[PDB]
RNA sequence: AAGACGCGC
RNA sequence: GCGCAUCAUCCCGCGCCACCUG
């Protein structure tokens, strides 16, 4: 009965969790990781013609809701 | 389990015997074989010995479908063995063939196992994602990715 | 299948900085941290210039740093968060010269997780507790305490979590020795979630959380929630208590809040904007970085905006009201990652991108001539920029971080490989060419006609600043020089000397020693001559000079012994020494701070034997060891940092024997096998050796370790010192029927580089086989062309003059004819689909340009290359990719082009052909077989040269994603896909069919590729893997290859080449990444050295834990498990331990630490 | 603690104190219950130390008289880096255990 | 003599 | 009700967590 630890996080699906749940928790993981990986973010930058403070200001805004609105 | 590292020599000689043992035959046989299979993970973990491990997850994944719980903890334990061995690429691609399966215990059983997968080692889960072509009212594309320079 | 990862060139670029007195003294310091590299450095104030003191590997990615102190304490700790679920306090100590560790907590799993804290840190400003956050729902609290030891404690973490919630920024709030505070921009989601009408983006808004810290209940609690009208960047710690008043800034679009707890209204204030902007007005203005200066008598802010304009901000405030916030431009420099003020009047930038710079603040600019701008005024601002007035530069730091394309040939006529790499960005990109040897200075040429063997300098005092007279002595004339700072032959040196001068020292205060073949002299300006003539007809080969010892050796090995008494007398022992061989080469050892005499001694001999004569009278010129040699010697030498000898004989060697009667280590290197002659240099007033062959080398010694590096110059035949007050380091190195004078500015240990300026960053680049000239390709997006600039400035001055503001609009005239510089003003750009081409070829000998081609303003170049065609001649033709309607953020396109050229005239201009539209963008140009390969989208295309456009010849439509490079060989392709690892395709010329048959398994985002072999390739990753994957030998042209290595870096790799560095050695996969460092693969030559570098590795592994508490195996095992790879990291950082552990793991591995360190440097001699 | 799987721990946030372990479990891995290859300590919470609680078993509950530690395998599964280890429960087992050694003794 | 778990005649 | 099988499962003889009491 070692459950705890499974109810006790966030960011993981269960038996009826639907599509639009996972992925949005995909494109958060995804944008957490891109703000925390120092080379990704680099790289980024150098793709646009833009800062990096202006890159993550706008990763940032995205995390608001990804994958449009619920249905 | 007590020799650890130094035991990676030996993963070509009880390969038959796990095959043998592996069959439907015996559910304690199963439990000592997924045991074994655990052990070595843990053991040659680090080292490359994919080749095997390989093969031995082939015969040891047809074991999640069990009701005694002594097997299921077997079972998932020489799965969290080659999850961290072999890499949670292989083990999430694995585990994408029923997500979404019609039936309930299934999905319940993929959903369960996904789950163990993405508790430890997120971070490559990331790259290990696959691509889902977006619908007409959502976008499920990670455009950022894409950039090329 | 084993290689051995090493590292020539470490990170460059800087991503956070901080500054304190981490050494326990008055003189500022400053700690920044590279992308997994933490060093240590900082600059002199009297000569502006900036040194490394510490660098170390954390094996981690950093996501935070600052600095903190204790009340009343002198040192400043340091705390870093990685990516690691704990948290450590370092501690500098100038003794060790090494971080120590004081503390490390863990608090949850490692791993860049999005609920795992370490992304936020904060700190108490009074410095009695610090705070850690994560992204989202985790928050910990800890409290710094010191016992009664004088030792930091940590107590337990608080919980501080907030279930879906968002955090900005976390920072610390002054409270003036109340209970600390801490400031979040927290923001809550569950509702945006929740609604399925879209409202989510729509009344959301921000929120600032103040949380307490209440030592006596030890629990935290939220205190407020007050919503903010727009969203926030980032805050500001005001500095509070006694010293101004408490509060915290808010940076936002075109805006500046500053808040505060209790009764104190909002003070808002807009961002000034330049006179005439070009951009798009509909963009807003941020913050990037901020700074600070708290200054007793007055603070003040520092801010950079987005173009890089430098904002003084001065806060006027009542004594517990606040009034208003005054803003002022005070200058521009370049976009900064972190900038850092120090003390006494001096300015770090840590740029973005680029070098960095040092200013140093001369006027404060208190009320200048500019207005200055208030929250007070009704209603937006503007501010005409200006030149640097208030800074000025003095000293900047050469970086290389933003490397896209790096490649390595032999360009010049030296048989020397050059690396040539393409970093920077926008308008400050340009082109480096790293040559490894060391910096050369030219300043004096004088062709004197003769054949001069060597020169020697001997100065009027024992440690006179100036030189007094040099011996330039011919082979076949004699003559001497002085320098009183007018160059000007010399009259009373008194030599009287015929012959070729053998050698001048410095025997006493001014005492010289002139020695030539028929005899003895003695130069004194006291009439104190010990002229003796050469006994029988026999002749003088060598001669010993010294402080105080004097040995000349003759035909037949006798030699005599003059020892100089207090008195001043030179005097024989009774004793002689003789043998059967001559003598051609000897050293001398200095002279012992407080022994008048030493003991340590070695003479050459003509046999290839070498010996050890005692200075001590109880044993004086009599052997003590018999040690042959491979050659006959050449020269030998002393080098201080505790004693080295080196050893020279007539082939290029160069033995580095540790200090011992008899001979120890046997590491020599080849120096062709030209005689080496051994003489001291001057660096950073040290004591080095230098070796002279057909190329010079130098070596030096810096903190423990021997460096071998060349001196890029032509052949010399002798060298020496030189001392002036304006260049103190100065090398008289002369060379064949020439005089030249040398100089060590920078350090220039590794790849001295040379700047060559660009206009937009470099994508891809290709070389041109006979011609030996580059064809660089540059697209930015977001930009503007010339046409386009010039339209714009011709539309708003045209705008201007029919605004007709009184007719007296007479400032178009004045505007149009100054224009701002590109590099340092930055280059005004804007748009959301705008792009920028241009087409450069450059000569690589030289700066200069050959020819500039440039495209519509929508185009966008991808990919360029060069080759010839079966139908036409031998003309080479040029394709370039072009982009047309190119939108990033949502995947749409238009259409693309393909450009033609001839490249007539050896490759100096280029002539356009013809244009073939592209249904999607071209990817990658790969030439073969006479025809070219065009990357369309997800088809692959065959094109062949004809009249008016490129014909249509093969198709394959089996390609999932979009193609992001093609690489060819024999009669095979091999295609990147942006998702799959590699794709397999053999072209069928019978059936004109592309056919594939081989395809991995493991999806990675391939950025390059580079193969090895004719079945096998190595590819990099977008997440900084390196994987090398092997076609089965049983594969038949389904099949599917598998992967035989993998490692993670830790930095993206967009560089990937095997080919030779140095000359005479062995194949390596030299590979460059997009931090700016740069690192080599090594295979193992033996199995015996693979097992005892696995033991090393593990051993320190389970030794020594790297600094961040990170593991090494977890970290090395990032995304995919390492497999064949030995991390040379650990190995190299085994020679920076104490003592004790490395020689305890020398006995656990039964060996020992010289023949460990011998063995680690071999690799490195032998592959670099 | 793995065999009975009625035990459950606390699951808190780990503090700074030092767990400690009896005699009987000495050698026993707090988690897997092995006595392979002991790497690393085990941090106890602020709850599971207090007052009477104060070196006391992990496992069963006895006198504490060694420190506890983690075994190799259970670093390497990261299951290290978790809340406090340490039972609240007193196990189904040894209620009745006790209850019939006292009515036979 | 004891805490749990699963296996059919 | 029979025959079974698994968990380096228990086999520890009594323990002690703020208390009784005019
Ligand atoms: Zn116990
Ligand atoms: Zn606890
Ligand atoms: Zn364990």
């Amino acid at each position: 009965q070692l459950e705890h630890l499974q109810s006790k996080y966030i960011g993981t699906g269960h038996a009826d969790t639907t599509k639009w749940e996972w992925l949005v928790n995909q494109h958060r993981d995804s944008y957490c990781s891109y703000m925390g990986h120092f080379d990704l973010l680099n790289y980024f930058a150098i793709a646009e013609n833009e800062s990096k403070a202006r890159v993550r200001f706008n990763l940032m805004e995205k995390m608001l809701q990804p994958c449009g609105p619920p249905a | 389990e007590y020799i650890g590292e130094m035991g990676k020599d030996y993963i070509y000689a009880v390969t038959p015997l796990l095959e043998d043992a592996l069959m439907d035959r015996d559910l304690v046989h199963r439990q000592t074989a997924s045991a074994v299979v655990q052990h070595m993970s843990l053991g040659v973990y680090g080292f490359g010995c994919e080749d095997s491990l390989n093969h031995l997850l082939n015969y040891v994944w047809p074991n999640v479908f069990e009701t005694s719980p002594h097997v299921i903890q077997a079972v998932m334990g020489a799965l969290e063995g080659l999850r961290v061995a072999i890499g949670p690429c292989r083990m999430l691609q694995y585990c994408l063939q029923g997500l979404f399966h019609p039936a309930r215990k299934v999905r319940d059983v993929y959903w369960k196992i996904y789950n163990s997968i993405y508790i430890g080692s997120q971070d490559a889960l990331i790259a290990h994602y696959p691509r889902i072509y977006n619908d007409d009212k959502n976008t499920y594309i990670r455009y950022e990715l894409d950039y090329i320079l | 299948m084993f290689l051995y990862n090493l590292t020539l060139q470490r990170a460059t670029g800087i991503s956070f900085a901080i500054h304190g007195n981490f050494s326990g003294t008055k003189q500022q310091e400053i700690v920044v941290s590279r992308g997994k590299i933490l060093e240590l450095l900082r600059p002199d104030p009297n000569t502006g210039k900036v040194h490394t003191l510490l660098t170390v590997e954390v094996f981690g990615v950093i996501r935070s740093l600052m600095a903190f102190r204790l009340t009343g304490g002198t040192k400043d700790y340091i705390v870093v968060g990685s990516d690691s679920g704990r948290i450590v306090i370092l501690e500098y100590q100038p003794s060790k010269n090494m971080f120590e560790k004081i503390h490390q907590e863990t608090f949850g799993k490692s791993g860049c997780r999005r609920i795992v804290p370490g992304q936020f840190l904060a700190v108490d400003p009074k410095g009695r507790a610090v705070m850690i956050s994560a992204i989202e729902k985790q928050k910990l609290v800890y409290i710094l305490n010191r016992d009664a030891a004088a030792r930091l404690t940590i107590s337990s973490p608080l919980e501080a979590h907030k279930a879906n919630t968002l955090v900005y920024h976390v920072v610390g709030v002054d409270v003036g020795f109340e209970n600390p505070m801490f400031a979040c921009l927290e923001m809550d989601y569950e509702e945006a979630d929740n609604d399925p009408t879209g409202e989510a983006a729509a009344n959301t808004q921000q929120t600032l959380t103040f949380y307490e810290l209440d030592l006596g209940l030890n629990h935290v609690v939220r205190k407020y929630s007050e919503p903010l009208e727009e969203h926030g960047n980032f805050l500001i710690t005001v500095p509070g208590g006694s010293d101004g008043p408490s509060g915290v800034l808010i940076c936002s679009e075109n805006y500046i809040t500053y808040k505060n707890f209790g009764d104190q209204p909002d003070i808002r204030c807009p961002i000034p904007r330049r006179r005439n902007d070009l951009d798009d007005p509909e963009r807003g203005m941020i913050f990037v970085c901020s700074a600070t200066h708290k200054t007793k008598s007055m603070f003040f802010f520092l801010a950079q905006t987005e173009q890089g304009d430098i904002f003084k901000i001065t806060l006027e405030t009542d004594e517990d009201m606040v009034t208003e916030i005054r803003l002022k431009y005070f200058d521009t420099v370049p976009v900064a990652a972190a900038m850092c003020v120090l003390k006494t009047g001096f300015l770090f930038v840590a740029s973005e991108f680029g070098n960095h710079y040092l200013y140093q603040i001369a006027h404060l600019g208190d009320d200048d001539e500019e207005p200055e701008f208030s929250s007070a005024m009704p209603l937006t601002f503007f501010f005409q920029p200006r030149p640097l007035k208030n800074l000025v530069l003095v000293d900047e730091l050469d970086s290389l971080s933003p490397i896209l394309f790096c490649q390595i040939a032999d360009l010049a006529n030296e048989d020397t490989p050059q690396l040539y790499v393409a970093c920077g960005r926008g308008p400050r990109s340009s082109l480096r060419v790293l040559r490894h040897g060391l910096e050369v200075s030219e300043m004096a040429v004088s062709e004197l006609p003769g054949n001069p063997n060597a020169v020697w300098t001997v100065r009027r005092h024992i440690e006179d600043e100036f030189d007094a007279y040099i011996i330039v002595s011919f082979v076949n004339a004699t003559l001497v020089l002085s320098i009183g700072e007018t160059v000007e032959e010399v009259t009373d040196s008194g030599f009287l000397g015929t012959t070729p001068t053998l050698s001048c020292s410095l025997l006493g205060d001014d005492a010289l020693v002139q020695v030539y073949p028929d005899g003895i002299r003695h130069i004194r300006a006291d009439k104190r001559v010990n002229e003796w003539k050469t006994p029988g007809k026999k002749t003088i080969v060598k001669c010993a000079v010294n402080q105080r010892q004097v040995v000349i050796a003759l035909t037949g090995g006798e030699l005599v012994y003059f020892e100089m008494d207090p008195s001043g007398q030179l005097n024989e022992y009774t004793e002689r020494k003789e043998m059967s061989a001559d003598v051609v080469c000897m050293s001398l050892a200095n002279v012992p701070p407080g022994e008048q005499r030493s003991r340590f001694l070695a003479v050459g001999l003509v046999d290839n034997t070498v010996r050890i004569i005692s200075l001590d009278p109880s044993d004086c010129l009599q052997p003590l060891s018999m040690q042959a040699l491979p050659a006959q010697p050449e020269s030998l030498c002393i080098v201080e940092m505790f004693l080295y000898l080196n050893i020279g004989l007539q082939n290029g060697v160069l033995l580095r024997t540790v200090l011992d009667p008899v001979t120890g280590d046997l590491s020599d290197t080849r120096t062709g096998s030209r005689p080496v002659k051994l003489f001291r240099v001057r660096m950073q007033g040290q004591e080095a050796v230098l070796a002279m062959s057909s190329r010079s080398w130098l070596s030096y010694s810096y903190q423990s370790r021997f460096h071998l590096t060349p001196l890029s110059y032509e052949t010399l035949e002798f060298a020496s010192g030189f001392a002036s007050e304006q260049c103190p380091e100065g090398i008289v190195a002369i060379s064949t029927n020439t005089l030249r004078i040398l100089a060590l500015e920078k350090l220039g240990a590794v790849f001295n580089q040379v700047a060559f300026p660009l206009q937009y960053t470099p994508r891809k680049f290709v070389i041109h086989p006979e011609s030996n000239n580059l064809i660089i390709i540059e697209t930015d997006h977001n930009a503007y062309t010339e046409a386009t600039k010039a339209q714009r400035k011709q539309q708003m001055a045209e705008e201007m003059v029919e605004a007709a503001g009184e007719l007296a609009a007479e400032m178009a005239a004045a505007f149009l004819n100054e224009n701002l510089p590109e590099s340092i003003f930055g280059a005004p750009k804007a748009g959301n689909g705008q792009w920028a081409s241009v087409i450069r070829v450059m000569n690589p000998i030289q700066g200069n340009t050959l020819d500039l081609v440039q495209l519509e303003q929508n185009e966008a170049a991808f990919s360029v290359a060069v080759c010839r065609f079966s139908n036409t001649g031998e003309d080479w033709y040029v394709l370039v990719g072009v982009a047309k309607d190119l939108i990033l953020n949502p995947r749409s396109v238009a259409g693309g082009f393909v450009y033609t050229y001839k490249l007539v005239n050896n490759g100096e201009k280029l002539e356009f052909l013809h244009k073939t539209p592209v249904e999607e963008v071209p990817a990658a140009i790969a030439p073969f077989q006479g025809r070219v390969l065009i990357g369309v989208g997800k088809l692959l295309r065959v094109y062949d040269l004809g009249k008016k456009k490129l014909l249509r010849k093969c198709e394959n439509k089996h390609i999932a994603n979009y193609i992001s490079g093609i690489q060819t060989i024999g009669h095979r392709v091999i295609v990147s896909d942006v998702q799959e690892s590699f794709i397999w395709v053999r072209y069928k010329r019978n059936e004109n069919q592309l056919i594939i048959f081989a395809d991995d398994t493991y999806p990675r985002w391939v950025t390059t590729a580079s193969l090895l072999d004719y079945d096998t390739v190595a590819g990099a990753d977008k997440f900084g893997n390196i994987c090398v994957v092997r076609l089965p030998p049983n594969t038949n042209d389904s099949q599917k290859a598998e992967v035989i290595m993998n490692y993670h870096v830790g930095e993206t790799v967009l560089s990937l080449q095997k080919t030779t560095l140095i000359p005479g050695g062995s194949e390596s996969l030299v590979y460059t990444t997009l931090s700016g460092g740069i690192g080599i693969l090594v295979p193992f030559t033996s199995h015996e050295d693979h097992d005892f570098f696995q033991h090393v590795e593990m051993h320190l592994r389970s030794e020594h834990p790297p600094l961040c508490g990170r593991d090494h195996l977890s970290f090395r095992s990032y995304y995919f498990p390492v497999k064949n790879v030995i991390d040379g990291d650990l190995c190299e950082q085994f020679n920076s331990m104490e003592p004790n552990k490395q020689k305890n793991v020398s006995e656990e591995l039964d060996r020992t630490p010289p023949e460990v360190s011998k063995k680690l440097e071999d690799i490195r001699t032998r592959y670099a | 603690a793995k065999h009975h799987p009625d035990l459950i721990f606390c699951r808190k946030q780990a503090g700074v104190a030092i767990g400690r372990l009896c005699e009987k479990c000495d050698g026993k891995c707090v988690i897997c219950d092995s006595y392979v290859r002991p790497c690393t300590l085990v941090r106890i919470c602020d709850e599971c130390n207090y007052g009477s609680y104060q070196g006391r078993c992990v496992i069963c509950g006895g006198p504490g008289v060694s420190d506890a530690y983690y075994c190799k395998e259970c670093t390497i599964q990261e299951k290290d880096r978790d809340g406090c280890p340490k039972i609240v429960n007193l196990g189904s087992s040894k209620t009745d255990l006790f209850y019939e050694r006292k009515k036979y003794g």
